[PDB]
């Protein structure tokens, strides 16, 4: 219907949007909103139109983007990023929760399919190289920087690329599967530098510092 | 004499047996080294 | 020194027992949040206010949030705080018609039973071994 | 009534201490 | 919504949950290794610290709880003196019969022996 | 009338100010203000409908300068 | 605590059948 | 030795309950084309005290202040929320049910909210029994045009709050709770048709609520019901208690009194339902013709003051006759009474001639008859819940009618 | 029982204020029995 | 022992319960009359001991240690007999009274009446009185020795260049009993780390971060690598997968709580 | 000197004790937070409460309901204010705990 793309970047439009043609992106800032083509797998997706709400509340605005927007329909999959809140609520009443856990979504990737393959196709992958970022904090919506390392550059098969995202959902890179890491790698590796950074501030103030060495 | 005993059984589903069993009169000390002795056993 | 303290302080309140339900008062002891001399430590505007009872209703707008003779629980205090109640009005030992017995209200909840505090219960003389055990 | 309208740390002065009474509602008309 | 297939018989709707709750598959699980746990239990008498608790939800005053059950027991030790101050405590059948009134099954005053003890004479020696 | 009014409020019909001006009118005439005093008490710090009215002040009043020792005047 | 608050017809009368 | 020799409710239903501290003793969940029941899975033994038969937790109700202001508890309305403004503008009097079907919407609404796994146990708009849900075809076989003018007038005042308060402009977090018309009108249904009032005491606070009580409104109506609800305080419980001493059999039904004291047409409006041994139910007699009131109680063995007559049901041994209609015949049959005056047989022979011609000339008032409508019933099979409700309301009054007769003559039959 | 899983430690201030939630959540009777058993968890690992 | 009970010596058990003892022996005719009872007791006789383990059943005493600060300093537990001549007290319990075993002693009573004896139980006793007045903290929380076993078990792995030696450029369980029964045959240590299967809902305490590292394959499926666990989920599927990086000790300490609080709702 | 009526005393009485009595809980508290211990407020409130319960019939107040120098309760003296005009003169006075 309408056309936000090239509008203002957080003004309030002055009217209410219908949410049965939209997708309606719900993140812990915001409630997004991407206008949603019909179809059966309902993994289409319209980006000339958008909208950012609080949550929960219509009251709509155009929201703020960072990168050229697709302009053509592509069917993409939606995965959310965040982290967990497991908190220990004081107990007032009997029975009262010893523990709550709610899912703290603060970014949203929405990964295109391969030439638009339904998820139903025997040749379904998906086309790491065409992400998109929706973030909570912003209220704005990007497009990802992917750095490919895996060799055949445009042309390659899809099927043996994996993608690793890393520092807040900011750093995106696709490298073979073959060289996938262990979990237990990369929570060593972090353990390992933060501790060896702690242990090097630590040690400094000793005077003997300059004339030691590390082993 | 010394005899022993099954006091309990039960099985819970096909995966999960349980069993208590006895073993009496035994003189000061020896009922601890049998337990010690048969719970290594059982275990590994 | 703590000995003859202890024997002193049980001695002055040893006849407070817990006679009454509601002693039927009316004044409440107000505690205030925000005091423009002092930035208030939330720590000690929480430990204070569990257990006591309500002197008067709590309104935030045109609705009630808490009613009068309403235990305080630590959720309504934390919405005091997330809002803006600057007067918070409550039954306290200060505020019971008499100084022979007190009421259930006007003490609050029990130090270690969870509910509001039973009727018969001596509660002078655990004020006065609360305080000068430690002694 | 005449003693009503002349009603009308709590501070040393005694018609600050008066205002204060009734704002902490220790006294009121 | 009524409705009869032709044979006198009438066809409703059944309710069903058709939705999701994570709550049933996370909660209804047992434990496999509390045989040991729940027989020390029941040895020891805790079960009765259960229904003394389960008895107290439903009082007002503890101290007049209290009285009630000196009065309960007090009656049963003038009815049948003889019955009482061996096995069978007077208390402790109130306590049971109490918990009885509201459809718990207890075995009555709490009197439990040993199975295991090796003829007359013989005294259990606690493991302190 | 004690015992009545015992067995009625362990009948589940408590007692209001009715019955207890009723006691107190017996209450008031013998001779120990304490009795009075304590029925009082027992009104003002209880429901709504065991609250005094005039006939119970006047009660308690009346058994308070009727006495037959000590002064009384303070607490009246 | 626990102190508070005080803590014949129709006989000899059947019928005679 | 052993080798030689209605259904059962959706488990999800009791399960949902169950893993949040909902505990059912003795007793099982059972659905038939009626509706749902309660019935006890074993035999209820008679204890010295009442049994506890279900504990429903505080939390998995909801529950509003009957008095201003309105203040709901557990507190599921969050500040600021117009829900509260469209609650808070409504009748404190009369307006109850809008209050508590405006707090169903929103907790069905609600994401975590228990209500929203059992609404799906809820009574449908085509399974409710409530007259609201009621066209003017099924009001118009009431036979009644005082309860037909009430439920007219009750369906016009939920029509016209829920067009003032679900206009155009409203805001989406509102208009999803209820889409159109007849969605409210449902919960309106649902609210009357389930409410329990009670006077609860949380922690210092006593107050009486409107309570929407799962697992509790389950239970059916009796005016000699076998179990009541008991509020316990401490751990905030709502326990239904089997009566003391009373023994109860395997697959009877657990039932509680809905409301003491009222006929069959405040039931109706309220509840949506009728019974046939209603004992307040009130015939409206010329009072000339009168009986005596002493050998009615005695010949039907009718004891205690006007307002606790009960059946012995030990001098009767097998008389299913005597039951509620007889009691309230007995409270509505026009009665004389001069402490230890005998009645003479022959007036009473007259009085009741009268009384059976004023009850026959009702009877023929109606246009139908009773067992008419019994087959009625019985070839029904196109016909909604409120169609065979006042069918089996008007028959139950013609069934009062005919006990009344009966009684009458048999009570001047044993008069002698 | 829908208990938190620590996965970090328990000290001191920890299983105190671990003991006044099983408290209020579960009540003395549950937290008497739940004490025994992490009286002889403590004496059997130390 | 357990928190409700002590141990009383054979001969204070003897002293206090002697009526007890005494009418005992006269109900089942094994005393003719009070003095050949009393002479029976006098001459320590076997069956004397049996009357006294069975009057004691049910009948609580009164313990008091010497400064009575606060009403926790005498508390009513359930007497057991006991070897020796000392008396047998439960070690969480010594904080209220402010006892250490060095030297210190208690009195003991017995409730007589009826009434007494339902006081002690229903009032005194230590499973009933876990709060102290004071401020209403715990009173029987573990100190010491059953402290240091807790910190030690709940202290996880070794983590960083604690761990290894060099920068890095473990096994999986289907359930904590498969790593419990590996622990006893001595295939892991008690602070090695593991990962777990969990099969119900996200409860794990750790800091509210964003995962480490997202792997995402082509096929749809990604694993999102936190600080303390993996979650395996995939768009296509609804499914959600979780492992937990734990250690046996946090695993005992969990299954030891849970395993307390059904064992007491089954025992009832 | 500015009210005259009991409002003179009552005021006055209340004034005094309504300011004594959050001192003396505060000096308490404060004594004992020093050293870590933890005290609930209830407990020290019912010790203050019989400090600043009574108030002390002033050297010039004679009648034949209170004599000058005798030691009555606050709440008597605020009744008998409202009651009687017949000097009932006051002051509040703290008593030690002995
Ligand atoms: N004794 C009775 N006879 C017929 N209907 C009854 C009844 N008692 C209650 N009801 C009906 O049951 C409703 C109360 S909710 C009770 C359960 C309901 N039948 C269900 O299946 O969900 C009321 O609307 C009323 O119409
Ligand atoms: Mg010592
Ligand atoms: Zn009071």
């Amino acid at each position: 219907f309408i056309s936000t793309q090239g509008w203002d970047s957080e003004m309030v439009v002055d009217y209410r949007i219908n949410e049965d043609e939209f997708h309606k992106i719900s993140l812990l800032d915001c409630d997004f909103f991407i206008r949603k083509p019909p179809d059966p797998d309902n993994d289409v997706y319209d980006f000339r139109e958008m909208y950012v709400t609080p949550p929960d509340t219509d009251i709509y605005s155009v929201p703020r983007v960072l990168a050229p927007m697709p302009q053509k329909y592509i069917r993409c999959a939606m995965s959310d990023y965040g982290c967990y809140d497991v908190t220990e609520p004081p107990i007032d009443a009997p029975r009262d929760p010893l523990y709550k856990s709610e899912r703290e979504i603060s970014k949203v990737f929405l990964t295109k399919h391969y030439r638009n393959r339904r998820l139903n196709d025997p040749e379904f992958v998906l086309d790491f190289e065409e992400i998109y970022v929706i973030d909570s904090k912003t209220k704005s919506i990007t497009r990802a920087r992917v750095l490919v390392t895996v060799p055949g550059g445009r042309k390659r098969d899809r099927k043996d690329d994996l993608l690793v995202i890393r520092d807040n959902g900011n750093s995106f890179k696709i490298i073979h599967v073959g060289e996938r890491d262990d979990p237990t790698t990369v929570i060593e590796r972090e353990e390992w530098t933060k501790t060896r950074e702690d242990m090097e501030k630590h040690l400094r103030k000793l005077r003997d510092f300059s004339v030691s060495n590390w082993f | 004499t010394l005899q022993w005993k099954c006091v309990e059984s039960r099985r819970d589903s096909k995966r999960l047996y349980y069993g208590r069993f006895i073993l009496s009169p035994l003189m000061k000390g020896q009922a601890d080294t049998i337990g010690i002795a048969m719970r290594r056993a059982l275990l590994g | 020194d703590a000995g003859y303290l202890t024997r002193r302080l049980v001695e002055v309140v040893q006849h407070i027992v817990v006679r009454r339900t509601d002693c039927g008062t009316i004044r409440g002891i107000s505690v205030s949040p925000r005091n423009k001399s002092r930035m208030m430590s939330e720590r000690i505007f929480i430990q204070t206010l569990i257990g006591r009872v309500l002197a008067d209703d709590i309104y935030i707008g045109s609705r009630c949030v808490a009613f009068r003779n309403q235990d305080l629980g630590i959720g309504l205090v934390n919405r005091f705080i997330t809002f803006g109640t600057q007067s918070i009005s409550i039954r306290t030992p200060f505020t019971c018609r008499s100084t022979s017995w007190i009421c259930r209200l006007c003490y609050g909840r029990s130090p270690t039973h969870g509910d509001l505090v039973e009727l018969g219960e001596a509660v002078g003389i655990i004020a006065g071994q609360s305080i000068g055990e430690p002694g | 009534e005449f003693w009503k309208r002349r009603f009308l740390w709590f501070p040393e002065e005694p018609f600050e201490a008066f205002k204060e009474m009734r704002e902490r509602k220790v006294f009121d008309v | 919504g009524i409705q009869r297939d032709d044979n006198g018989r009438r066809i409703w709707r059944r309710r069903t949950l058709t939705k999701k709750d994570d709550m049933l598959r996370y909660k209804l699980q047992r434990v496999p290794f509390v045989e040991e746990q729940v027989r020390k239990i029941k040895e020891v008498g805790k079960v009765m610290t259960m229904d003394i608790e389960r008895l107290l939800l439903s009082e007002d005053n503890r101290f007049e709880f209290v009285n009630s059950v000196a009065a309960e027991a007090t009656e049963y030790v003038e009815k049948n003196r003889d019955e009482y101050g061996g096995t069978k405590k007077a208390i402790f059948h109130v306590l049971s019969n109490r918990v009885n009134d509201l459809g718990f099954d207890r075995p009555e005053a709490y009197a439990e022996s040993d199975p295991y003890k090796p003829g007359p004479g013989y005294l259990k020696e606690y493991y302190t | 009338a004690l015992d009545i009014s015992y067995e009625m409020e362990a009948a589940g019909r408590f007692a209001t100010t009715f019955h207890f001006n009723c006691l107190l009118s017996v209450q008031a005439t013998c001779g120990i203000p304490e009795v009075a005093y304590a029925t009082f008490e027992n009104m003002e710090y209880g429901e709504d409908f065991m609250k005094p009215d005039t006939e119970t002040y006047n009660w308690v009043i009346q058994a308070y300068t009727r006495a037959d020792s000590y002064d009384r005047v303070q607490d009246v | 605590g626990t102190g508070f608050n005080k803590g014949d017809i129709l006989f000899y009368h059947r019928e005679f059948c | 030795f052993p080798l030689f020799q209605l259904e059962s409710a959706d488990p999800d239903f009791y399960k949902i309950g169950y893993v949040r501290r909902v505990r059912a003793y003795g007793v099982e969940f059972k659905e038939g084309p009626d509706g749902f029941g309660i019935y006890a899975s074993k035999d209820i033994e008679p204890r010295r005290r009442a049994r506890v038969i279900m504990e429903i937790p505080h939390e998995l109700m909801i529950t509003i202040r009957q008095k201003h202001p309105w203040m709901f508890f557990p507190d599921i309305v969050p500040i600021g929320h117009p829900i509260f403004d469209i609650i808070n503008s409504t009748d404190p009097e009369r307006d109850w049910d809008l209050r508590l079907a405006c707090l169903l919407l929103f907790s069905f609404d609600r994401e975590d909210h228990f209500w929203r796994l059992y609404g799906d146990f809820l009574p449908a708009a085509d399974e409710c029994s409530s007259l609201l849900l009621a066209t003017e075809e099924d009001l118009a076989e009431l036979q009644d045009p005082q309860l037909v003018s009430t439920i007219r007038q009750q369906q016009k005042r939920v029509l016209e709050f829920w067009e003032k308060n679900w206009h155009s402009g409203v805001p989406l977090k509102i208009k999803r709770l209820a889409e159109d018309a007849e969605r409210f009108i449902w919960a309106v249904s649902i609210a009357q048709t389930r409410c329990i009032s009670m006077k609860t005491r949380i922690g210092a606070l006593v107050q009486d609520l409107n309570m929407m009580i799962p697992y509790a409104d389950m239970l059916n109506h009796s005016f000699e019901p076998n179990c009541f609800l008991h509020w316990r305080p401490k751990d905030r419980i709502l326990e239904v208690m089997s009566n003391a001493g009373q023994a109860i059999k395997k697959g009877e039904e657990m039932t509680i009194n809905y409301m003491p004291g009222q006929k069959n047409n405040m039931l109706m409006e309220r509840y949506g339902f009728s019974t046939p041994v209603n004992p307040w139910d009130a015939i409206p007699f010329s009072g000339d013709s009168r009986i005596h009131l002493n050998s009615f109680l005695s010949v039907f063995n009718i004891f205690g003051l006007p307002e606790e007559y009960y059946h012995d049901s030990e001098l009767s041994g097998d008389d299913s006759f005597v039951d509620g209609a007889v009691i309230a015949a007995a409270r509505t049959l026009p009665t004389w009474s001069d402490i230890d005056l005998p009645p003479i047989p022959s007036a009473e022979r007259k009085a009741v001639k009268e009384l059976q011609d004023e009850c026959r000339k009702m009877l023929a008032e109606y246009p139908t008859t009773s067992e008419q409508d019994q087959k009625l019933l019985d070839s029904l099979s196109e016909a909604r819940t409120t169609f065979a409700t006042a069918v089996k309301y008007r028959m139950h009054r013609k069934m009062f009618i005919g006990k009344i007769i009966k009684a009458l003559d048999i009570y001047q039959e044993r008069l002698l | 029982a829908n208990l938190v899983f620590h996965n970090k430690v328990i000290d001191g201030t920890a299983i105190k204020r671990l003991i006044s939630r099983l408290i209020d959540h579960f009540g003395m009777a549950y937290t008497s029995h739940i004490l025994d058993q992490v009286k002889t968890l403590g004496f059997q690992q130390a | 022992l357990s928190l409700h009970r002590c141990g009383l010596p054979r001969e204070i058990a003897i002293e206090l319960f002697q009526t007890f003892v005494i009418r005992g022996l006269i109900r089942q005719h094994l005393a003719s009359n009070i003095g050949v009872a009393k002479s029976q007791i006098r001459e320590k006789k076997p069956i004397v001991w049996e009357i006294l383990q069975e009057v004691m059943q049910g009948h609580p005493v009164l313990l008091n240690r010497a400064p009575t600060l606060h009403r926790l300093g005498i508390q009513s537990f359930q007497p057991i007999l006991v070897e020796g001549r000392t008396i047998c007290l439960h070690p969480l319990v010594c904080k209220g009274f402010n006892a250490d075993f060095d030297g210190d002693q208690m009195a003991v009573h017995v409730p007589l009446s009826l009434e007494a004896q339902a006081e002690a139980r229903l009032l005194m006793f230590s499973h009933m009185n876990l709060l102290s007045p004071a401020i209403g903290d715990p009173i029987s929380v573990p100190t010491q020795d059953m402290l240091i076993g807790l910190y030690v078990l709940t202290s996880g792995t070794r983590r960083g260049i604690c761990a290894n030696r060099y920068n890095p450029c473990e096994p999986f369980f289907c359930n904590s009993y498969d790593a419990i029964g590996a622990y006893r045959q001595k295939r892991i240590n008690l602070d090695s780390p593991l990962w777990l299967r969990w099969q119900l809902d996200q409860r794990v305490i750790a800091s509210k971060e964003v995962p480490i590292e997202v792997h995402y394959e082509s096929f749809g499926n990604y694993h999102e690598i936190y600080a303390h666990y993996l979650i395996v989920r995939s768009v296509k599927k609804e499914t959600l997968y979780i492992y937990i990086r734990t250690t046996v000790g946090h695993i005992s300490f969990y299954r030891e709580i849970e395993e307390a609080i059904q064992g007491f709702s089954q025992a009832c | 000197r500015i009210l005259g009526i009991p409002w003179g005393f009552l005021i006055g009485a209340e004034l005094t004790i309504v300011q004594s009595r959050i001192s003396l809980v505060n000096k308490i508290q404060k004594v004992y937070r020093s050293q870590g211990v933890q005290i609930h407020n209830r407990h020290i409130e019912i010790i203050v409460r019989q400090i600043t319960s009574k108030v002390l019939v002033s050297e010039e107040g004679m009648s034949n309901v209170f004599l000058p120098g005798e030691l009555i309760g606050l709440l008597r003296a605020e009744r008998t204010g409202r009651a009687l005009e017949e000097a009932i003169c006051y002051r509040a006075v703290l008593l030690g705990i002995t």
